[PDB]
């Protein structure tokens, strides 16, 4: 369903998968509010990709 | 991203900017 992993290139950015029907906006909302609780040393962004990719 | 050029988008997906709150397509 929904994947969450730290991206293999990038130590600032991490990687969503969102599947199909899922409310993006309310996964987004939550990736905002912990993307800023916590924080990496740079600038926090996450991927998003569309579709369960599992 | 797409090299080539400033605006280095993506071909898939997009990428979220949760410092400036701002998703960009």
């Amino acid at each position: 369903g929904i994947r969450v992993m730290d991206h293999p290139t990038m130590p600032d950015t991490q990687v969503v998968v969102i599947p199909k029907s899922a409310d993006l906006q309310s996964v987004i909302s939550v990736l905002t509010a912990k993307g800023k609780e916590a924080g990496p040393q740079g600038r926090n962004k996450f991927i998003l990709l569309s579709g369960d990719t599992s | 991203a797409q090299a080539g050029a400033a605006n280095r988008s993506l071909t898939e997906g997009f990428v979220l900017d949760t410092m400036n709150d701002s998703l960009s397509k």
